[PDB]
């Protein structure tokens, strides 16, 4: 009879307790593991894969292939942006649906930079410069290709590579960031804009297309794991 | 949820439009469906917003003259512009927003 | 001897021949940041004798019937010279200060005032549901003064100047466990304090957060006999020390 | 921990003034009273234990209570965690500036049949459930949904007749400290709000019922009781001496800086 | 049997099966390499890809 | 199964318990922590910062900045009072309010010593001596000087130094004090007489003002945790 | 794990986290030197301060 | 300061580079280099210039 | 820690207090000779008194 | 709370002023607000002080006659003057007073 006194705290079901269980069928000897190829071992070994960034919405391509397509053509004029959208990537409605985004919206904190790989799916005798530019917030958006060279911005050249990776840093006052929609802790606007124009020559068409990726670097974290909202429900099926 | 400035008085003149903002930001928590009402009392409602849906036949003195005005609604505008403001307009408006788990209210004290 | 002080920086230098001592902050001297400490990914910089001069604001005059004065600190300097024009391209930024504080009258005038520098300070609005605004808070390199009586309840976003409750709600005569010194006629004539960089996040914004105040308080007030100089002005100049930023942008 | 003793002192008569002093320069004077007379040797044995950081937070304060009806539509409780409400304990917070600690929240659940109509009721024990929801997750609406179940947050269920149910919380803030005043607003265009930041979010309770309706109305009252542990503090700052009046900002009626006496002679 | 957490804690195992045991919560291994680069000659980061 | 017998004093809740208790959410790892200035490790490193004490109350004055200051005039008549207090540093209504008083009353018992630092803010060639008297209980309030110096007292000569310390010491017959006001244990008064008058030149004011702190010396200690009587409610915000 | 109360006491962290420890309540060091004398200049007791 | 023994103040000695104009408040001539000069038993104080042209010399 | 009863028996501190331990019922010390003789000068059984 | 007396028998003559003492001291748990009564029983209250105000028309045949004394009633004085001493003012006076959580009684006999 050894003295005991129960804490408070006892007879409940905390859903995340650490507790040992009484089995149910003792002695139960399971079949042996296999040497499957594909062994995940960590979330942050998904957040490294590319996926295509549906950055051309506007309520007509979103139910079609159209939303990947970034259509780029031959301008007259020169010093135009070609798209333009704040870095959320779990409250913008554009990173919102990739695989790093539907990462981000099982965690509440993340942190680290990000990777975003562009690709020009155009013709072969067709050559262009573009200027993929990040502007820190604080300001506004950039509205002229003078406002937003000012940022952090790489100049990119089509060649034979066809593929120029703009990583932004992680320029922030705090250890972490929100991944609901907050103004406190914004994260900025990433821009692209003509440097040149597409010249293209004779018999060959224009509007060439230009793909986008995103992923997380090497040094990416999240945080705090709560319940997505992409999915409800109202019954059992 | 919070409103810029809870309560203050506006001073126009008959024959004008009146503008009563109702401005708000986003606390984090804030995840559910938007409601957004208007009151008076010179406690009936005379606009509604909620399920995306415009609702304004509520009012009878002021049938078809009080809209809102920005297309945005749900980055934090709630302003109205009342048309063709008269005498009888005396009163308290009270714009209600609620977001759960937030709930905020304003009351402007109109007075021409 | 222990009375004079030379304090220089950059390209000026201030100067003292009656003075205390200096008060430095809460023990520690403004250094720059470690990378221990540090969360931006990109390399700061450091202009470091283009900002790193004494700044002096406007002055102020001393009546007879005077209640204080204040001012937000990075938001004084705003627009004297270097250190506004990288306070607006940048995004970042942390400093530390070195208020100084001088105040002159002869061997025949009385007085003490009152210089602390407060952190984090929250003011309060005139009614009691409303928040105060931008304008009737602070003012570029203007003093905005307290008054001795209570703002009435007709006014809409203004900020309650009553200087016993110091604006904050907090009674006045605690207001020493800041650092803090006094200016006192008789026997003194400059304050100096020393100020680190005291924040929860290793590195803010400055447009959006006052993260200092420099209140100037007088107790006893100014008195004087007739055939004595009437007008005396208190002149408070500031040199920010070890400044740095990150993260370029466009103007704003 | 013990404090100082003192040590003893003779008649001096000297050029060493240790009592004349300037407080001009911001340096509280550090005297003993064995330089102003003549005092014995006195082993000293207090302890400066309880006046620590750890002995005066660590204790358990109430900072809300909400009611909810069993047999409602929308009969359940929500609330956003923080100490801003109750007024006994927000003032021992602002003692200083920036704080850090972890948490024990503690629940405290009681129950009361409201007058019902039906014929000899009798209910079994009921069970309670208080959902813990991070800032950002999907709330429910009512209280018959499938959002309360199939879900991975945090939650806690409990019967009456036992001990009161206890979870323990970490640090969660995105800073280095939680910030108890926030001089400046939130939006870069200075308009707005004032005092509101977004450094110490917790996120909200959800608590409901678990049974049904059988034949009587039961309305259940809940307190909620923090306990921060582990707790260091930064910066102190002078205690608030006006009445609270707001929740979110700091305003105030002003109010003399004590009660009165009759005449400065007077004890 | 006495191991760190996230200063020491004492953990024994009582039951005496494999599938009674608590959670490990402490399994911190990863390799993304089979998942960024799946290629057969190898890739080097500063010459170029062709 | 092991046998136990469980104490009287379980399935309660005591709002002072030492328990452990069951994490909500396992693994986390917070932010790391920053060399902020300004460290407080004791609240006996708040009691030892001077504060204003209001010692000129008066029903007129409460509402304004007049509290703080002591009104010291060039007299015509020799041995006259300045001003007058108990010592009670929870209990009396001029020590309550200070920095001193909103620590004790979050305590009941004290102990040690009080250090008083005044300050004479008056002109420049203004002189004067001041005798700074405390007496123990027993008897009433002194008087007269003449039953005044019979305490403990120092004499205050204002030059260019402008402060004098007070130190009173630690008479009493417990090892603690009461803060709430009690008869058993009352600590006596604290007066301040004119030693010789405040002598001034020609075009020089004469009503001169003199500060008073107060602050805990280096042997300061409290006990027993209680909450303070200084902070009602009615209703939640 | 076995220490001095105010004879002596044994203390045993059960649960893998560090947010899941008792309160320590002996944490006992104090510095008022940084609130009573934060100045430059180092200032004697006994001599003037001038 | 060649004035009496009980009248003290301040003053600001500012040397501005060419460029721009003269200054023209105390807003304008604090950005150059200047000392902030007290008067006090000591009565003097030296406002050394720098050397600051582009050329190894000057013309008189 | 471990000691005899009125055998052996263990029993151990828990709180890190020093008001929460149990009774020790085992002072046993008696010394009656500060209330039988509290004289100056010794007295002894066999001689007479005075 | 504790009364110097709890009861005593107190002999005047007609025509005087008597003079019903009532002091206390306050021990250190006694926080609450103040209350004092008085009766009489030749059970009726005469005078009350709750609120930091008197009440004093209670009593018919005492109208306008009795009256605290001191101006420092939080100090431990409860004391109260009978004016103009009558053959009918024969009875018990209880000197009730309640700070909480203390409360005492004295019980004092006027015989005239």
């Amino acid at each position: 009879g050894l003295p005991v006194m129960t804490t408070p705290g006892s007879t409940q079901f905390l859903t995340s307790d650490d507790f040992q269980s009484p089995s149910a069928m003792p002695q139960f000897d399971v079949t042996p593991e296999m040497q499957i190829p594909g062994r995940v071992n960590n979330l942050m070994e998904i957040a490294e894969v590319d996926s295509v960034v549906p950055v051309n919405n506007t309520e007509d391509n979103v139910s079609s292939l159209k939303a990947y397509q970034i259509p780029v053509q031959s301008n007259s004029d020169n010093g135009k942006q070609v798209f333009g959208f704040p870095l959320q990537p779990g409250a913008n409605n554009v990173l919102n649906r990739t695989l790093l985004g539907e990462i981000l919206n099982y965690y509440t904190h993340w942190s680290g930079s990000i990777k975003l790989t562009f690709m020009f799916c155009g013709s072969a005798m067709a050559t262009g410069k573009f200027l993929l530019a990040y502007s820190p917030p604080g300001a506004g958006v950039p509205k002229n290709r003078k406002d937003a060279m000012l940022g952090t911005h790489v100049i990119w050249d089509v060649g034979l590579q066809s593929s120029c990776v703009l990583c932004v840093p992680w320029i922030s006052q705090t250890h972490y960031r929100y991944v609901v929609e907050d103004e406190y802790t914004a994260a900025g606007y990433v821009t692209c804009w003509y440097q040149t124009n597409i010249v293209v020559p004779a018999d060959v068409q224009s509007s060439c297309d230009i793909l986008c990726f995103v992923s997380a670097c090497n040094d990416f974290s999240v945080r705090m794991l709560k319940d997505t909202p992409f999915i409800r429900q109202d019954t059992f099926y | 949820l919070s409103i810029t400035t809870p309560e203050e008085m506006i001073e126009k003149a008959k024959g004008e439009t009146a503008y009563l903002p109702c401005k708000f930001t986003l606390s984090p928590e804030d995840q559910g469906p938007l409601d957004i009402e208007w009151l008076i009392s010179p406690d009936q409602v005379i606009i509604l917003y909620s399920g995306d849906k415009i609702y304004d036949d509520y009012y009878p003195d002021l049938k078809g003259r009080v809209h809102f005005t920005s297309n945005d609604l749900k980055s934090g505008d709630a302003s109205i512009n009342v048309t063709n403001l008269q005498l009888s307009d005396i009163g308290t408006y009270q714009c209600k927003v609620k977001k759960a788990p937030g709930v905020a209210n304003k009351k402007i004290h109109l007075v021409v | 001897s222990d009375r004079v002080r030379s304090i220089t920086l950059g390209n000026s230098t201030i100067t003292t021949q009656e003075c205390a001592n200096v008060v430095v902050g809460y023990g520690v001297w403004p250094e720059y940041l470690k990378d221990n400490e540090a969360t931006a990914e990109d390399q700061p910089t450091q202009p470091d004798v283009a900002t790193c001069r004494f700044y002096t604001l406007e002055s102020v005059q001393w009546m007879k019937n005077s209640a204080g004065w204040w001012w937000k600190l990075p938001d004084a300097l705003s627009q004297m010279g270097l250190f506004g024009q990288n306070m607006q391209y940048h995004y970042l930024g942390r400093t530390g200060y070195t208020i100084h504080v001088q105040c002159n009258a002869s061997k025949f005038h009385q007085g003490c005032l009152l210089v602390v520098c407060v952190p984090e300070a929250e003011m309060g609005c005139s009614n009691l549901n409303n928040t105060p605004e931008f304008s009737e808070l602070s003012g570029g390199d203007s003093a905005r003064m307290f008054t001795d009586t209570q703002v009435g309840e007709s006014n809409a976003k203004k900020v309650q100047t009553a200087v016993w409750n110091a604006g904050m709600g907090v009674g006045v005569g605690n207001l020493t466990i800041f650092p803090h010194q006094w200016i006192n006629l008789r026997t003194n004539n400059s304050a100096t304090l020393v100020m680190p960089y005291i924040n929860s996040v290793p590195m803010d914004n400055m447009f959006r957060h006052n993260n200092l105040t420099l209140m100037i308080i007088p107790f006893v007030p100014l008195n004087y006999s007739e055939g004595s100089s009437p007008y005396v002005p208190i002149t408070v100049t500031i040199a920010p020390m070890c400044a740095e930023y990150n993260g370029l942008r466009l103007a704003s | 921990a013990r404090v100082a003793d003192t040590i003893s002192s003779r008649p001096t008569n000297s050029e060493s003034i240790p009592a004349l002093t300037a407080a001009e320069t911001g340096h509280t004077s550090q005297v003993v009273p064995s330089d102003t007379m003549q005092t014995r040797h006195v082993k000293n044995y207090h302890s400066r234990s309880e006046s620590s950081i750890e002995n005066f937070l660590c204790r358990s304060a109430c900072v809300y209570y909400a009611t909810y009806t069993n047999n409602s539509k929308k009969g359940f409780a929500e609330w956003v965690i923080n100490t801003r409400q109750v007024a006994q304990l927000r003032r021992k917070l602002e003692l200083f500036t920036y704080l850090r600690f972890d948490l024990e929240l503690t629940f405290v659940i009681t129950s009361a049949q409201q007058p019902s109509t039906a014929s000899s009721v009798d209910a079994p024990v009921q069970t309670h459930q208080i959902m813990y929801v991070p800032p950002g997750g999907p709330v429910p609406t009512k209280v018959k949904d499938y959002a309360w179940q199939t879900s991975t947050n945090p939650s806690v269920f409990w019967t009456e007749g036992n001990a009161p149910p206890r979870m323990s919380i970490p640090f969660i803030s995105i800073g280095n400290a939680y910030s108890c005043f926030y001089d400046g607003w939130t939006q870069f265009s200075r308009n707005g709000v004032y005092g509101i930041n977004t450094l110490n979010n917790m996120g909200t309770l959800y608590m409901r019922h678990v049974n049904e309706a059988g034949q009587g109305p039961i309305k259940s009252t809940v307190r909620i009781y923090f306990k921060p542990k582990h707790v260091k503090a930064w910066v102190p700052r002078p205690p608030r001496l006006c009445q609270y009046e707001k929740q979110k900002n700091v305003n105030f009626s002003p109010i003399g800086v004590t009660t009165s006496r009759t005449d400065i002679i007077t004890t | 049997q006495v191991s760190t957490q996230k200063i020491h804690y004492t953990n024994i195992n009582y039951y005496k099966d494999a599938a009674s045991n608590s959670a490990n919560r402490q399994d911190f291994t990863q390799d993304p390499g089979k998942f960024t680069e799946p290629v057969k000659d190898i890739m080097v980061k500063t010459m170029p890809a062709l």
